[PDB]
């Protein structure tokens, strides 16, 4: 698995099992589940008020207000319509499904529920993609603190939109490995010239953010994706969004998998060494 | 563990070291007269359970008679298995029961280390006669069970034990 | 002529008078004695008493007694009682490991070098029926690694980790008398320091006296072999080896030295009394991945027959656990360039 | 290379000279046996420390003693990625030091990895082969570090394109 | 006990350090019999060490049961444990090298590995607080006894310290004491270095 | 837990207790291009007993300075003109030289090669066992 | 406890249970298997785990965990990659982790696990809990006085373990194994079905067995009596089962009978299926407790807990308790008849969360304040070293 998936399997699997038993006419099992998603996201699935014929899927993001300030609410409404309801205390968005009132095909709703995290993020990208399109320049930049110590900056220009991630590498050696990856991203166009351009600043933030309270530290790193109209237009938007919003996790997911691999190499090398070292015995 | 006989009395007669227990049966034999529960009954009851066991602790000489009947039931099943009518197998049984199966002391009898040998020609005669009587009654009663009230139908619920061997022994091996 | 008694080291060895049996310690608190049967070796005895590894074993020929010393700091003299060896404890009065031991020629006393930086000269008092001992301390500054007695049973040569080969006097008047004047000196009271090498290098792994004991040689860790001549004002002749350190050394004549060590094979050194110069004429082991009999360092080497005067056969045990028997004349024929003395 | 074989050759020769040990009980503690180069509590038992340097970065320290030798290596680390790969690799092995018997749990200050070869080792194993192992080891860690370096770059390019190709 | 001990030990006036599988004593003995008034006790011996090893081996990843596996651990202690001489020095060996690691086959076949806990367990004898005990430890305890005694008879006691008891068979123990005693005499009796003349041996 | 902070072993009466070449002469030989002589000149009166590091280091540099001044194919010839005592001292200086790399290692390794062929591994063992060394 | 629940992963030899702390059931119960191509580029990442890796065509299925212990680290490590980033979708740097280990796992293995969790995934905290202890904790769900001293009977598909626990620590020297478990039962039920039924596709002989075993099997009090009922009123005991032929899709159907009770029976009468082993499971448990210290023996009898799939069988505990009492009672008899020792209180607790007792106890313990207290942190790992993961303080009582 190279790219990270977008949907949330626990959401989708949970819902499905309930929807099945529902159709089968069985008596509803109570359900109470707590789980997370990448970047401090916490979910909750439960029977509101204990009514086991209702299933609520709530999501909580510490930086919701930020996305709310960029179309979040409006977008979520379009996508979920009547499933979207008053948010459960402690969470920002709640979906409610009446087990006795499901569509003919449950795949649309199940798939869409599994994309709650992603849809909460979608609006901020659409809003600025739409700015570029209308040539509305000079618009203030969106600042999303998706993590406690990580920030995403979105901005639109004459013919391009920029996404800048301020990521952190806890492990001092992860910075070094990250550098190898970022290097390959900067040259990523030598194999796809139409693809987005990628920039990387070891850790002085890009100049557009020097007067800002932007972070500056040995373990900090700024990535800039230059998305072009061919990526931000109503034809690419969704897919582009599905990738871009999973980047930071993609990068870190691969720094760890590399270390895992270096490990298998070290197991093999150490194993050999031990053999040579032991053929040194008179048997 | 395994199921043991409870027919052993203080005044029970011995043929060898096997207990000469009573038996409701028409066939003739040195079998005493009998309670509507004979040793052949007790064996047919416990079979399906007992059969699985590989170890069996001899408690009374009555057990030895129980073990014998049991081993024989397996022989019958090996027969009733390839039959097409209670009438037919009912015959193959009378016959089988008449065959000269080995006895304690002879090579061919499994368990010669648990079954005493007839101390003389008289006992040899009685024992042979008893074992045979036992085989015949046993084979007959077994036929009612083995066949479903729908003839030509050896109940697979009896046939399925054909390959099982109580204490991993055989009167035919 | 190699034989493997095991794959672990033979810490030390000792042979009886008839060279019929050999005592060995296989990295153990024990001492196994093997005897020959046809052309096979058979273990006949097992001496278990040391609570530490045996680091030295010497067999007194005439009295046929075995003496052993271990890291447990003890030393038991073993006596043969019909079909068994019985150990007798001998308080060395030391607090570190015993490193080596050797009976004296007259078999009336034995010495034990140790990490207590002293040499324990032991003897028996038939009076109170037991083994006593006096210490030769000064000027020893470190662990004594090897000992060898002078033929007169009084003078004693010692090599220690303080880079010195010294000759003392283990004169114990309670068992012998006024030693006869030696070129090594007239005055020989107990522990008197008769001679001392001058180099301040290489631990003296092994020392050896000549047949008449007027010459003493020793091998050090600096990969050099020396021989001090008492008929030449104790002048010392040195030969720096081009190879690894020697651990053991013995005279095979009055001017021929045979040694082995970490290179894993025996070599020949010859002394030119005239020029007072040592020379290398060695390498007798002429043909794991080694072209030598022993597959690990050779740590001990004793004379098997012919004395140090005109040795005919000599033995070598080593860290590989092997025991080799070398025939001097045999060697002289396999190598035409050979020159004993 | 041009200078590699010569470097190793010098190192091998010094190892051949250093691995000449014997069992030596302690002069300081009753019934104790310790690797002198480690406890260093009896200076006449220690040999002169020596170094074989290939250049100002790659060098080997060889500390001998009557019953043990400590060998510390300075591994070639050209850039950041090699520096961290090497560091992770040595750590990996040190953490398994009990399986190695000649490996030191920690490096001697100033070095990347270290060996502690005792007389027990040279008795259990052919010393001429222990000498081979150390040279084999030096040559092989450099290869592994390069192999890892390539692996990482190899995957980074595929990871970058797999993500850029989808926009 | 120490009476007969130091006594027909062929010496009749020294000090007996007696530690068995349960309790330690320091028995002074003057020309003839002993002087009870000085004799002190240490509530730390055999079992305690074995006890302590168990705890140490637990932290290593070996969960032995205090009751069930006590004898097993006692055997281990007897075989692998010892007294470190220079604790600072020993801890370094345990942390930087693996020369102290030894294997031990348990009664059921499994093979555990014991290293640094070999000298840590018996270290209790010198640092009681390690096993939650109040005291100064066998060495310091001894030193105080002799010092707190007839100065004339002191020199004699020191040159006549005898060891007795299982928990005194620990390799290095003698050396450790001597070093410890030489540290207390150097501090609590002098301060200046004129030790060459401060002779005393434990045999 | 205070009395143990002192290393009594320091004062235990049982503890073990154990000018330079002529610069101008060397420089004179160097400047004239007579290398094989500068070697012999430097391998002279080594500060084997000096208690100062500066003094020894002084000599070490003088010798290293000559070694470096050599040309690849000119070493073997030089080394073969020395007696074993000479080759031993040489080897001792080569190891000293390994502690100051500089631009010297590449060439000092060529010296080790040649020295090893002449003096054998024994010349190295004697570097290790030296108590008084340059 | 922050706002994010800890990650709880229980790696069984056959199944791996995973989810977040506090949840009552695991969020994923998947096969402990990984499929790989059988390296350069990103070939190491080209794999699948759990169900998705059982039928993979161009892929080879592997099983990292054998007899509870990790046999292949390279593979166990990759397995975790997906467990974390594909299923749990958890940012490993943000969640503490609780993993489990079979009894008799070596201290080295823990360091190997810790090396992976800290050096590869960068977890903030880690805790390695021993399965048996978790099981004891899970039974508190039944008992109003929580205790971590008891006897655990773990049985899955490999071998069954009788593991005594005292004050939170497994009494290693007293564990005992039994050559009977899920497998031996299937292979047995498989033979019962072969001698009798037809229609079962050879290539689905075991498929059928394991199925029947799990859907109908149970423990009965008396064999003859049970056999009787079946032969008497075969209508109220002979169940039907229908499986679809892989080929032709011919929906075959068989009759299930005796095996319903003869399966779980081999536990108590091993000799039925196994020639080399005959001890009844109630005897082994008795033998075990008898070896543990006297002062702990009764508490062990009073708290025998279950864990494993093969402990699912209806009445398992009931039959085990009867059997055990008969043995322990009869022993106290020969003493009164030889000289009257207080009667021993033998108990066998069975609860609802048994299907995943271990993962359940782990889930409950990992959501308590104390869990964070007795957990090893990344800072301690980096400063003190992986040695700290050798020992994991017991907590919870
Ligand atoms: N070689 C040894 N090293 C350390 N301790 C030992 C050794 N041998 C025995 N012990 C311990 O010494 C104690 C037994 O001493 P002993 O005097 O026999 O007991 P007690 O005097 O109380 O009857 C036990 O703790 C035993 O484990
Ligand atoms: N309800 C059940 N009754 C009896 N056995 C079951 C039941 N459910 C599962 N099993 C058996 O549990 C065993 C589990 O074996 P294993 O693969 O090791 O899983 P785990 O690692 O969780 O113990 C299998 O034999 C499975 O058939
Ligand atoms: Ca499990």
């Amino acid at each position: 698995m190279i790219l990270l998936e977008v949907n949330n399997r626990i959401i989708e699997e949970t819902l499905a099992l309930k929807f099945e038993n529902a159709a089968a006419g069985n008596k509803p099992e109570a359900v109470e589940v707590t789980f997370a998603d990448f970047d401090g996201v916490l979910y909750h699935i439960s029977n509101p008020n204990g009514d086991k014929t209702k299933v609520m899927v709530s999501i909580s993001l510490k930086f919701y207000k930020e996305l709310q300030a960029h179309g979040a609410d409006e977008l979520l409404k379009r996508v979920y319509g009547s499933y979207l309801v008053n948010p459960e205390s402690g969470y920002n968005v709640s979906l409610l499904y009446d087990l006795e009132n499901l569509p003919a095909s449950k795949d649309s709703i199940v798939h869409q529920a599994g994309m709650l995290k992603r849809n909460c993020f979608a609006s901020v990208f659409e809003k600025y993609f739409q700015f570029q399109e209308e040539g509305k320049e000079g618009e203030n930049r969106a600042v999303i603190h998706y993590r406690d110590d990580e920030t995403m900056y979105v901005e639109s220009k004459k013919d391009r939109v920029t996404v800048v991630f301020s990521t952190v590498f806890k492990d001092d050696d992860d910075v070094v490995i990250g550098k190898v990856f970022m290097q390959e991203f900067k040259e990523g166009r030598r194999a796809s010239h139409t693809a987005p351009q990628v920039l990387f600043s070891h850790r002085e933030p890009p100049l557009e953010l020097k007067d800002t309270d932007a972070a500056v530290g040995d373990n900090i790193g700024y990535i800039t994706f230059v998305l072009f109209p061919r990526h931000t237009n109503a034809s690419a938007r969704d897919n582009t969004i599905n990738l871009i919003h999973t980047f930071r996790d993609y990068l870190h997911y691969h720094i760890k998998c590399s270390k895992a691999y270096i490990h298998t190499r070290m197991r093999a090398k150490t194993s050999d060494f031990l053999k040579v070292l032991n053929r040194a015995r008179p048997d | 563990p395994a199921y043991h006989s409870s027919l052993m009395d203080p005044d029970t007669k011995l043929i060898g070291n096997m207990a000469l227990l009573p038996i409701r049966s028409q066939f003739k034999g040195p079998a005493p007269r009998e309670k509507d529960t004979d040793i052949v009954d007790e064996a047919i009851y416990y079979f399906k359970a007992n059969v699985f066991f590989k170890n069996y602790e001899i408690k009374n000489e009555a057990d030895r008679t129980l073990i014998y009947i049991t081993l024989y039931i397996s022989e019958c099943l090996k027969k009733l298995q390839k039959c097409n009518s209670k009438s037919q197998g009912e015959k193959e049984m009378y016959t089988l029961g008449i065959t000269n199966f080995p006895i304690p002391g002879e090579p061919g009898f499994p368990l010669n280390a648990i079954y005493a040998k007839p101390a003389n020609k008289q006992e040899d005669e009685v024992m042979r006669a008893y074992l045979q009587q036992l085989r015949q009654e046993t084979g007959l009663r077994l036929c009612e069970k083995v066949f479903d009230p729908q003839n030509d139908k050896p109940s697979k619920w009896w046939t399925c034990f054909v390959k099982r061997q109580f204490m991993n022994k055989s009167l035919s091996g | 002529a190699y034989h493997s008694f095991l794959v672990e080291p033979i810490s030390c060895h000792a042979w009886n008078k008839d060279r019929t049996q050999i005592a060995i310690c296989p990295n153990n608190h024990e001492v196994h004695i093997y005897e020959k049967s046809g052309n096979k070796w058979v273990q006949v005895h097992e001496l278990k008493e040391h609570n530490g590894q045996v680091t030295g074993v010497d067999w007194a020929p005439d009295s046929n007694r075995i003496v052993t010393c271990g890291t447990d700091r003890n030393a038991y003299v073993w006596t043969l009682k019909g079909r068994t060896w019985k150990p007798t404890l001998v308080i060395l009065r030391i607090n570190r490991a015993a490193r080596c031991v050797r009976w004296a020629p007259n078999e009336k006393k034995f010495a034990v070098g140790s990490g207590s930086r002293v040499i324990s000269i032991c003897y028996f008092e038939q009076e109170n029926d037991w083994w006593v001992c006096k210490h030769i301390k000064k000027p020893i500054r470190s662990t004594v690694l090897s000992l060898d007695w002078h033929p007169n049973s009084v003078l004693l040569a010692a090599g220690s980790c303080d880079f010195k080969c010294r000759i003392f006097s283990a004169y114990i008047k309670e068992v012998e008398e006024r030693p006869a004047p030696t070129p090594w000196g007239s005055k020989m009271p107990f522990g008197e320091l008769m001679f001392e090498s001058s180099s301040s290098c290489g631990w003296v792994h092994g020392v050896c006296f000549s047949a008449n004991g007027s010459r003493v040689a020793w091998v050090s860790h600096d990969s050099t072999v020396c021989l001090a001549d008492a008929d030449k004002k104790m002048a010392v002749a040195t030969l720096a080896s081009e190879t690894l350190p020697l651990l053991a050394v013995t005279f095979i004549t009055e001017s021929s030295l045979v040694a082995a060590g970490h290179d894993c094979f025996p070599v020949l050194f010859t002394y030119d009394s005239a020029a007072g110069k040592l020379s290398f004429g060695g390498r007798l082991d002429v043909p794991a991945g080694l072209d030598s009999l022993h597959k690990n360092s050779v740590s001990q080497i004793s004379v098997l027959s012919g004395g140090k005067a005109k040795c005919s056969q000599f033995c070598t045990t080593g860290m590989d656990g092997g025991m080799s028997i070398w025939d001097v004349r045999s060697l002289e024929s396999a190598l035409k360039d050979l020159k004993i003395v | 290379t041009a200078t590699l074989r010569p470097y190793l050759s010098a190192v091998r020769a010094t190892l051949q000279a250093a691995l000449c040990l014997e069992n030596f009980s302690s002069q300081v503690v009753e019934r104790h046996n310790k690797p002198e180069v480690e406890v260093r509590s009896s200076k006449e038992l220690l040999l002169q420390p020596v170094t074989i340097s290939r250049n100002e970065k790659e060098k080997v320290l060889i500390e001998g003693s009557i019953n043990s030798v400590r060998v510390s290596i300075a591994v070639k680390q050209a850039d950041e990625i090699e520096k961290i790969l090497c560091h992770k690799f040595m750590r990996f092995m040190m953490m398994r030091a009990e399986n190695f018997f000649i490996l030191r749990r920690k490096p001697v200050e100033g070095y990347d990895i270290s060996f502690l070869i005792t007389n027990f080792h040279t008795e259990q194993m052919y010393k001429h082969k222990l000498v081979d192992f150390v040279i084999h080891f030096m040559e092989e860690i450099d290869k592994e570090i390069s192999e890892m370096k390539l692996s990482v770059n190899a995957r980074a390019r595929i990871v970058a394109e797999e993500f850029l190709k989808n926009f | 006990q120490a009476v007969l001990t130091l006594y027909a030990q062929g010496l009749l006036t020294g000090v007996v350090v007696d530690s068995g599988d349960g309790v330690t004593h320091i028995c002074p003995v003057y020309e003839g019999f002993s002087l009870p008034h000085l004799t002190r006790r240490l509530d730390i011996a055999g079992r305690d060490i074995t006890r302590y090893l168990i705890k140490l081996l637990l932290l290593r990843g070996y969960a032995f049961n205090h009751s069930a596996d006590f004898e097993t651990v006692r055997m281990i202690k007897e075989k692998l444990c010892y007294v470190g001489y220079n604790i600072e020095q020993e801890q370094k060996l345990a942390l930087e090298t693996t020369v102290l690691v030894e294997s031990y086959t348990l009664p059921d076949g499994r093979i555990i590995k014991v290293g640094g806990e070999r000298f840590e367990a018996p270290e209790a004898l010198f640092q009681p607080h390690l096993i939650n005990v109040e005291g100064v430890g066998v060495a310091e305890l001894l030193f105080n006894t002799i010092q707190a005694a007839d100065i004339d008879t002191r020199s004699e006691f020191y040159k006549h310290i005898v060891l007795s008891g299982g928990s005194t068979m620990y390799p290095g123990l003698p050396s450790r004491l001597e070093r410890e005693l030489k540290q207390l005499y150097l501090e609590r009796v002098l301060k200046g270095d004129v030790e060459k003349l401060s002779k005393f041996k434990i045999r | 837990a205070r009395f143990r902070k002192v290393d009594v072993d320091e004062y235990d009466e049982n503890k073990f207790v154990d000018a330079g070449p002529d610069e101008g002469e060397v420089d004179s030989c160097l400047r004239q291009g007579n290398m094989t002589a500068a070697l012999q000149a430097a391998l002279k009166n080594p500060p084997i007993n000096t208690k100062s590091q500066a003094v020894k280091d002084r000599a070490g540099s003088i010798v290293l300075k000559v070694l470096i001044s050599f040309k690849a194919n000119d070493i073997e010839k030089a080394v073969q003109s020395l007696d074993k005592n000479g080759v031993d001292l040489l080897m001792k200086y080569i190891y000293k030289g390994f502690e100051s790399p500089s631009d010297s290692s590449a060439v000092l390794l060529q010296w080790h090669e040649k020295a090893l062929a002449a003096g054998g591994v024994g010349s190295i063992v004697r570097v290790l066992t030296a108590r008084k060394t340059v | 406890a922050g706002r994010l629940p800890a990650c709880v992963v229980d790696c069984g030899t056959g199944y791996t249970k995973l989810g977040y702390a506090g949840n009552t059931e695991p969020q994923f119960i998947i096969p402990s298997c990984i499929a790989i191509k059988e390296m350069k580029g990103v070939d190491d990442l080209d794999f699948f785990i759990g169900d998705e890796a059982i039928e993979k065509p161009t892929y080879a299925t592997k099983w990292p965990i054998r007899h509870g212990i990790v046999e292949d680290w390279d593979l166990m490590e990759r397995f975790m990659e997906q467990v974390i980033f594909k299923y749990l979708r958890a940012e490993p740097e943000d969640h503490y982790f609780l993993l489990t280990e079979p009894p008799l796992n070596t201290p080295e293995n823990r360091e190997y696990t810790a090396e992976i969790m800290f050096e590869s995934f960068n977890v903030p905290g880690l805790y390695i809990a021993v399965q048996a202890v978790l099981a004891l904790a899970a039974s508190w769900t039944s008992v109003g006085e929580r205790t971590l001293t008891g006897t655990v009977i773990d049985s899955g598909d490999g071998v069954t373990h009788v593991i005594p626990v005292a004050e939170g620590y497994v009494i290693g020297s007293c564990i005992k194994h039994i050559p009977i478990a899920g497998r031996d039962i299937t292979y047995f039920i498989q033979q019962l079905l072969r001698d009798r039924e037809v229609g079962i596709p050879p290539e689905q002989s075991l498929e059928t067995a394991k199925a029947v075993k799990e859907r109908y099997s149970y423990v009965c009090p008396d064999l003859v009596k049970e056999f009787n009922k079946y032969d008497t009123d075969g209508s109220k005991w002979i169940k039907q089962y229908t499986g679809i032929n892989a080929i032709s899709k011919k929906e075959f159907s068989i009759d299930v009978g005796y095996e319903r009770f003869l399966g779980p029976e081999i536990f108590f009468h091993p000799e039925f299926a196994n020639p080399d082993f005959t001890q009844p499971i109630s005897e082994v448990v008795d033998e075990v407790i008898q070896n543990c210290p006297i002062d702990v023996r009764r508490p062990l009898y009073k708290n025998i807990v279950l864990s494993g799939g093969s402990t699912m069988f209806r009445d398992f505990g009931r039959r085990l308790q009867r059997d055990l009492k008969r043995t322990v009672d009869a022993r106290l008899k020969l003493s009164e008849e030889l000289s009257k020792p207080k009667p021993i209180d033998v108990q066998v607790i069975t609860h609802h969360m048994q299907r995943y007792a271990v993962w359940f106890g782990g889930s409950m313990l990992a959501s308590t304040p104390e869990f964070y207290q007795v957990c090893h942190t990344k800072k301690d790992y980096e400063e003190i070293g992986p040695s700290i993961c050798r020992h994991n303080p017991v907590f919870g009582v």
